[PDB]
């Protein structure tokens, strides 16, 4: 819903694992924003791969091929 | 990250491009989403550090973003 | 290894422009390594349906 893929406590866990000690509260929305952007990009690639194969279920190999693409730019 | 809201998001996002998801497929996405985010948070943290802050701001994240 | 006060009065390491950049670089080497590890885990035939003969070590 309004939680947009990741809870506030989970965002804080991710930041701590990133070495962060304090965040402005605006970081929550920004992290949710980034998450959505990243998934749209990755999922668009995974989806076309699934459909080009003529399947109805997205496989871990669909996601993997999609990740290799993201991996080479990033 | 918790599995259930992530999954709900994966589905909202797959829907704007139209499908079912294999469970390892969601897990791999989640593991990858987490690495990506943590990596961005490290860069954001370094920009704050260079500005002599330990508090990360929207502007820091926005810059680490623009350096795609 | 020197430390100074942040704008919020907490102690932070005083890094040169270059050391800061080297930290960004290490962040990146690191996230590259993690990413390829994620790819290798899910890509492996061993967690696609797999059976292995222990005599040969080869996938059956």
């Amino acid at each position: 819903d309004n939680i947009q893929g990741i809870t506030k406590p989970a965002i804080r866990r991710l930041a701590r694992r990133g070495g962060v000690k304090r965040i402005s509260g605006l970081i929550y929305e920004e992290v949710r924003n980034v998450l959505k952007t990243f998934l749209e990009s990755v999922i668009r690639d995974a989806v076309t791969y699934t459909e080009h194969a003529k399947r109805k279920t997205v496989t871990s190999l669909d996601v993997v091929y999609a990740l290799k693409r993201q991996g080479r730019t990033l | 990250i918790s599995r259930m809201p992530f999954a709900r998001l994966v589905k909202e996002v797959t829907d704007q491009f139209t499908l079912r998801w294999q469970s390892m497929a969601i897990m791999a996405l989640q593991e990858a989403s987490e690495a990506y985010l943590v990596g961005l948070l490290e860069h954001t943290n370094l920009l704050a550090l260079h500005a002599k802050r330990i508090t990360i701001m929207r502007k820091d994240m926005q810059l680490a973003r623009r350096i795609r | 290894v020197v430390y100074i006060m942040s704008k919020e009065n907490r102690l932070i390491p005083k890094l040169s422009d270059e050391e800061v950049m080297e930290r960004h670089k290490k962040a990146d080497e690191n996230m590259k390594r993690v990413w390829s590890q994620i790819i290798q885990k899910y890509e492996s035939i061993d967690n696609q349906g797999d059976v292995i003969d222990l005599q040969t070590g080869e996938v059956i």
